[PDB]
């Protein structure tokens, strides 16, 4: 192989997978305070594409992409989890929010507006919800770490036994979802296996952001204490 | 777009500050197609109509696709 032969199979690869970072990142911003610029994700997206590409031995298309995948993915929550995400600044406004909400529900004998909590609790709706995605990307993130326990403690017996295993977590998952209420459930269905933001979702229930914001919080917590 | 995505791929591969430059730029160009909107609405409304009107249900299953094809 002419090392420009190889220079262009590189390239040509870490190009047609450039589309992958992309949904990727775009993804993942779903789950984000609209602060965080989607260019970043990509960046730190591509990086990890490369970082792939690069330490990658041949395999098949489909396995080959598999692990494109979980290498963009990474390097991109790596990139967030270096953010304030879990800072008790953040776990403090979680409780605050908890209160506000439950005291303008008996207040009010209602769910309050999203404006109605913002204005609660002194601050914009943009502000209130841009703090609800922060929290929620906390367990968003808590809950990463579980399915990276789920691997790098049993890993160690994956190259040793070195896909269709891992279709245990898969099942594993079915177990805390069935103890997920009802509405929980219903919420997250339409959250992650819809690909959809809270704010979309509380269209589509016509509720309050910071009611389908503050219930995906709610579930994550649920399975991240069950999945732990 | 290739034409363009290429040429920086490969500029950004020859070698970081201009790389983080280069890199800043392939990103740019990466989100242009901001117009993914599609069915801004549609999947939604749908997904509604289908809510009340009994056509939508919470397979645990589902769920647990979402939660992982998201989180692997």
């Amino acid at each position: 192989k002419n090392p420009y032969s190889n220079q262009i199979e590189r390239e040509e690869l870490i190009l047609k997978y450039l589309p992958l970072v992309k949904a990727i990142a775009t993804n993942i911003k779903k789950h984000l305070p609209e602060d965080v610029d989607i260019r970043d994700l990509i960046s730190y997206g591509v990086i990890g594409l490369i970082k792939a590409v690069d330490n990658l031995s041949t395999e098949n298309p489909k396995r080959a992409e598999a692990y494109i995948k979980l290498r963009i993915k990474g390097a991109i929550y790596d990139y967030l989890r270096s953010l304030d995400f879990g800072s008790r600044q953040v776990r403090e406004k979680e409780r605050r929010i908890k209160e506000v909400v439950e005291k303008l529900k008996e207040k009010l004998g209602r769910e309050p507006t999203d404006e109605e909590v913002a204005k609660e609790l002194g601050i914009s709706t943009e502000e209130l919800f841009k703090t609800l995605d922060k929290i929620n990307f906390s367990y968003i993130l808590s809950l990463e770490e579980v399915f990276r326990d789920f691997a790098r403690d049993y890993s160690e017996l994956i190259p040793s036994s070195t896909e269709v295993i891992k279709r245990e977590l898969t099942e594993k998952v079915k177990e805390a979802v069935s103890k997920l209420p009802e509405r929980e459930k219903l919420v997250i269905q339409l959250i992650f296996y819809e690909e959809l933001p809270a704010k979309e979702v509380a269209k589509i229930l016509e509720t309050s952001v910071s009611r389908v914001s503050q219930l995906k919080a709610k579930a994550l917590e649920r399975l991240r204490e069950m999945l732990s | 777009n290739r034409i363009e995505l290429s040429r920086l791929i490969g500029l950004l591969l020859e070698t970081k500050i201009e790389d983080k430059v280069t890199l800043s730029k392939i990103a740019q160009e990466l989100s242009k197609n901001d117009v993914e909107e599609k069915d801004l609405e549609k999947k939604v409304k749908e997904l509604k109509e289908k809510i009340e009107k009994g056509e939508y249900e919470v397979s645990d299953e589902k769920v647990v696709k979402g939660l992982i094809e998201f989180f692997t």
